[PDB]
This record gives C-alpha cells, sequence and structure tokens, in this order.
C-alpha cells in the first residue's frame, strides 16, 4: 500500500476544480454520475460529450451558434458483437442507407435523395447555399464533386450531375475491394473523399475525410477519420453510416467485420444542443440490436434498402437536440 | 443502525430477461423501459433456449469467492446474531427452478444448493441439497453455514417474493435483447427501491445480443 501515497504526490499539479472551464452543475448528471461501471460501448460517444462539456473549449463557428470543442477523440465498436445504434435517443436509419447507396452509385444529384423522402443533402443545394459557396453556375441540387464522385471518378473534372463519367477519374471504391480480395496485408487500402483539388467545387467539403481498412483472419476492420464532428447531430448517424458500409465492404470481400474505429478530429458539440445532451447522458444505454445484410449481394454495387435490416433497436423516446415549445 | 438481513447475509439475486411477446405494441411507435425485459421462462423452461455466454456469466458469478474477505463477513454475521474446506456460495431456488434443470447439472456444481418446496420433502431428493419450507428456514440455515455470498437464482414467483420482504441486496439482471414466448416473468423493479448502477458491455452469443447491468438497493 506504500504504492498509494506515491499516486498522491504525482498528482501534486492537478489544481482547483474550479478552473475546470465552463460552469457545469453536477445535479445535471447524477445518474450519469451515480453509475459506477460504464462498461456499455455507448458510453464511448456519451463519455466523450461529457468530456466535452466539462472540459471544452469555448469557440465561435462558421455558423455563429457557438460551440465548445476538443481535439482528437477515438471511439471502437465491435461489429461482430453488435450494431452501435445508439440508444439514449431513437435513430431511424433508411435515410443513411440511401444516402450510403447514393453515395456507392457516384451519384450527385440530391434530387435522387430528394424524390425518396430523404432531405440530408436538401440545405446544400438550395439556390442561396449554392451562391453563398460562389457556385453560381451550379444548377439546384447539383451537388458537385463530392462523396459519391470521389469515390468512383478521383481526378475526373466534373461537369454536372447528369454527366456520364464512366471509366473517368480513380474508381477507389473498386480498388479497395480488390486490395482487400486479393492483397489483404496490404497497408494502402484506404478511401479518400478529400480531393483538395475540387473542395470548392463541393457544395462543401467532406467530414468523413477518408476510411482505411485492416484484414485478418478473414476479419475486415475500419478506421474512418473525421474532421469536423458534430456530437449532437452528426456523429450518431456517422457511427451507423460506417459500421454499416464496414459489413457490406467486408461481405462482397468474404469477409467477417470486426472493428469499426471512429477517429474524432475537432469535436464539438453546440451550444444550444447542451439541455438536448444533459437530458441524454441521464440514460442508461439498453443493449444494442443487430445489423442483418442480404447474403445473395455479392457486388457492393448491388445492394438495395430492401437488403438491410435491422432487428431488436430498443431505445429510449426521440429527442429533438434543439428544444423549444 | 438497525443491518438489514441481506446485508449481514449478503443476499443477492440474479436472472436473465427477455423480450415478451407483446402482440401488436411490437411495432414502432412502441414504448420502451427496463420493463422491457421481463420474460424469464415459458413451459417450465427458458423462453429462448440456452445461451451459453449468459451460462458462462451466471456461473462466473455464482462460483465465485474470495476467501480473504470471509473473516470479515464471518465477524459481521457473528456479531449480528450475538456470537464471537473450499469457501462455497450458496444457490436458492423453487422447486419448479430445480426440476427443469438437467439431472446431469444437478446440483449445481461447487454451490450449497437450497431448494424452497412444500410439496417435497428430503426423502424426495437423492442429491446433496438442503430443502426448506419457508423463507424464514433460509435465514436460520445461513446463520448455521460457511458461505461467501447467497444468490436466488430463484424461480418467478422466489424472485418475487425474496423482492417484496426486501431481502435482495443487489440485483445482477441480464438484458436477452430478443423475444420470445413467455408465461412467467420477473417482477417489475421499483425505480425508487432499486437503481441500476453498472451496465457491462455487449456482446452477442446463440443470435442475440445481450448484456449484463446492476441494480441496487436504494438508500
Ligand atoms: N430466466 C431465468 O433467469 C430463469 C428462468 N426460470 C424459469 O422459471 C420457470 C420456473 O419459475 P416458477 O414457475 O416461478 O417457479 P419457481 O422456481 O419459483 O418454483 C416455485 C415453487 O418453489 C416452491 N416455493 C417457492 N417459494 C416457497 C416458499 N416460500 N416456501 C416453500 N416452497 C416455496 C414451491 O414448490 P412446491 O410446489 O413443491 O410447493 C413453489 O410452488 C421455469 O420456466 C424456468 O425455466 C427459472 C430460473 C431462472
Ligand atoms: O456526416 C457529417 C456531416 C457533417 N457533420 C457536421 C460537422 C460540422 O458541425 C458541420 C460542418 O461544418 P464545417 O466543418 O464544414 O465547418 O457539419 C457531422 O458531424 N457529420
Ligand atoms: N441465466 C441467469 N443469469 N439466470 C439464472 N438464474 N439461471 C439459471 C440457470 C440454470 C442452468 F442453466 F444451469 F440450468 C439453472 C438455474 C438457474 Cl436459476
Amino acid at each position: 500500500d506504500e504504492e498509494e501515497d506515491d499516486f498522491v504526490y504525482f498528482n501534486f499539479n492537478k489544481e482547483k476544480e474550479e478552473k475546470n472551464k465552463n460552469s457545469i452543475h453536477p445535479n445535471d448528471f447524477q445518474i450519469y454520475n451515480s453509475l459506477k461501471y460504464k462498461y456499455h460501448p455507448e458510453y464511448q460517444y456519451l463519455n466523450i460529450i461529457y468530456d466535452i462539456m466539462m472540459n471544452g473549449n469555448k469557440q465561435s463557428d462558421r455558423t455563429g451558434v457557438g460551440v465548445l470543442s476538443k481535439f482528437g477523440y477515438i471511439m471502437k465498436f465491435d461489429l461482430s458483437q453488435y450494431f452501435p445504434l445508439l440508444t439514449t435517443k431513437k435513430l431511424f436509419l433508411r435515410g443513411i442507407i440511401e444516402e450510403l447507396l447514393w453515395f456507392i452509385r457516384g451519384e450527385t444529384n440530391g434530387n435522387t435523395l430528394l424524390n425518396k423522402n430523404v432531405r440530408i443533402w436538401e440545405a446544400n443545394g438550395t439556390r442561396e447555399f449554392l451562391d453563398n459557396r460562389k457556385l453560381f453556375h451550379r444548377e439546384v441540387n447539383d451537388l458537385g464533386p463530392i462523396y459519391g464522385f470521389q469515390w468512383r471518378h478521383f481526378g475526373a473534372e466534373y461537369t454536372n450531375m447528369y454527366d456520364n463519367y464512366e471509366n473517368k477519374g480513380v474508381d477507389q471504391l473498386k480498388n479497395i475491394i480488390n486490395l482487400i480480395k486479393n492483397d489483404p496485408t496490404s497497408r494502402r487500402i484506404l478511401l479518400c473523399a478529400w480531393n483538395v483539388k475540387d473542395l470548392d467545387q463541393m457544395a462543401l467539403p467532406p467530414c468523413h475525410i477518408l476510411c482505411q481498412f485492416y484484414v485478418f483472419d478473414g476479419k475486415l476492420s475500419c478506421i474512418m477519420y473525421q474532421r469536423s464532428c458534430d456530437l449532437g447531430l452528426g456523429v450518431p448517424f456517422n457511427i451507423a453510416s460506417y459500421s454499416i458500409f464496414t459489413h457490406m465492404i467486408a461481405q462482397v470481400c468474404n469477409l467477417q467485420p470486426a472493428q469499426f474505429i471512429h477517429v474524432l478530429g475537432n469535436a464539438h458539440v453546440y451550444n444550444n444542443h447542451i439541455d438536448s445532451l444533459k437530458i441524454q447522458l441521464n440514460r442508461i444505454p439498453y443493449p444494442f440490436p443487430t445489423l442483418k445484410l442480404n447474403p445473395d449481394i455479392k457486388n457492393i454495387e448491388d445492394f438495395t434498402i430492401s437488403d438491410f435490416t435491422i432487428q431488436n433497436y430498443v431505445h429510449h423516446e426521440k429527442i429533438s437536440m434543439d428544444m423549444a415549445a | 443502525m438497525m443491518e438489514q438481513v441481506c446485508d449481514v447475509f449478503d443476499i443477492y439475486a440474479i436472472c436473465a430477461c427477455c423480450k415478451v411477446e407483446s402482440k401488436n405494441e411490437g411495432k414502432k411507435n412502441e414504448v420502451f423501459n427496463n420493463y422491457t425485459f421481463r420474460g424469464l421462462g415459458n413451459k417450465g423452461v427458458l423462453p429462448w433456449k440456452c445461451n451459453s455466454l449468459d451460462m458462462k456469466y451466471f456461473c462466473a458469478v455464482t462460483t465465485y469467492v474470495n476467501e480473504s474477505k470471509y473473516e470479515k463477513l464471518k465477524y459481521k454475521r457473528c456479531k449480528y446474531l450475538n456470537k464471537e474446506k473450499k469457501l462455497q456460495n450458496v444457490v436458492v431456488m423453487g422447486r419448479t427452478s430445480w426440476e427443469s434443470i438437467p439431472k446431469k447439472f444437478k446440483p449445481l456444481s461447487n454451490r450449497i444448493n437450497v431448494i424452497l418446496s412444500r410439496t417435497l420433502k428430503k426423502e424426495d431428493f437423492d442429491e446433496d441439497v438442503y430443502i426448506i419450507n419457508k423463507v424464514e428456514d433460509l435465514i436460520v440455515l445461513l446463520g448455521k453455514l460457511n458461505y461467501y455470498k447467497c444468490f436466488i437464482i430463484g424461480g418467478s414467483v422466489v424472485y418475487q417474493e425474496f423482492l417484496e420482504k426486501k431481502l435482495i441486496k443487489k440485483i445482477y439482471f441480464t438484458r436477452i435483447n430478443s423475444t420470445y414466448e413467455c408465461d412467467v416473468f420477473f417482477p417489475e423493479i421499483n425505480e425508487n427501491e432499486y437503481q441500476i448502477i453498472s451496465v457491462s458491455d455487449v456482446y452477442t452469443s446463440n443470435n442475440t445480443t445481450l448484456d449484463f447491468i446492476i441494480y441496487k438497493k436504494t438508500n
């Protein structure tokens, strides 16, 4: 027990809990702090929310709302054990799956998503938005050389959302699927959306910079780097999105999904989301559900909405991260 | 202060509940809560079949002992009752529960088995087990035995009565995240008598996700 005191000395430079930034009130997280062991994977997400509220930096941002922020976090999810769809609040995946299938097809036409009643990109394709981005000659909803285009045609000159870019640009997706299939030990299996040259032509730069894969013992793992992370609204979907993507790639390559690793760069919490998050942090996670993919789909391009099924999703009630009434 | 029996005799409960087939509340707009997991048994056996991981967990908890902690426990129970190998835990179960166990496992290994029954007496069992017809008798027995912790592995009827009397210091509850047909359920835990204090990692076993949460008797 002699070690006990050395521990105390070694903390001689951790000063008072007043300069702990943002005047946070304990009482707002009693349930959260009462817990002794918080091993449910959802706590990787929640714990970051807590850290950002308790130790975050007060910054302004492109929007003006104002946010609390920290830099550099990492979360790990075991897809062979569960599907990480947050349970402390309700989530729907139809949208993000349609978005994902949309990316895989190399599409950049927002209308396609809107006709499926998926408005994820609606705000980024208005006349006003496009014009504020200086894309005066861009048709409404023509998102530009974003994700989809970069995944299948990186390098190709973007014209418009109706053009036929076949055999133009580098088809990264096709490439990584081949690398996992034929060269599984390669340390060069990356998918990159951050095309430096086309950034200003995109409705807006991608938040998911890159994905890198790892193959071992017939199991595929994925690491995704996110430059800007909206813990309140974005991240929950980002986690789901790539977990699903890892499953698909894993399948069409005859492998089993393993770890989905999420690296957060600029991790922020929008001030106008704080009340909702407080509420959320005091809810105890339910066991995660599972994801089922039609097994007959052998090509990454042959997936359709009906080939995805989420089972046993037990979750708390829906929460608007921006409550008024 | 007036020490509680469950505290002096370290009496806990451990179970595994799945989701009940509440026909048609089942599609969306369905509300969920801790009572979503309440299915205990069906047709004198488990709703879901068997869950390997859940079993590994069950045996791990109910057989684990810490010898270096007994002396402290002995002193406690003795002082309480006004007094002065291979330590084992005690498992208490209802008769129905005892019968639903395959003969190859009876009596549960490395554990002092105690069965609650009114229709059966020691002469009706061949195994090395203790029989009792009253809950009050368990207490007397515990006062006379050497053991680490006492676990009510239940039977829904047993769980129910041990919770009313407040004989549970903690509840090791397994949430089976899938639905099966059931006919017996665990009592609805009162958010005021008990509160979750720990939630484990999530796992997959026998085609279903599941986790383990620990409820604790509030002050
Ligand atoms: N999911 C899980 O974790 C578990 C599920 N189960 C399932 O539960 C079901 C069994 O539960 P259930 O039917 O409630 O039965 P129980 O195991 O609770 O057995 C009830 C019987 O135990 C005896 N008993 C209970 N209390 C007393 C008392 N105070 N004094 C004397 N005898 C008492 C009686 O036996 P007698 O009839 O002889 O008088 C009584 O009718 C099964 O389907 C089993 O598979 C069981 C354990 C765990
Ligand atoms: O998949 C996504 C897309 C966007 N965002 C968030 C991060 C930022 O809050 C905002 C984009 O702002 P900039 O980083 O572009 O400034 O959208 C996410 O969290 N996930
Ligand atoms: N599985 C749990 N966590 N709970 C439980 N009490 N189960 C349980 C399991 C068994 C068997 F598997 F050995 F047959 C026997 C008796 C009980 Cl009470």
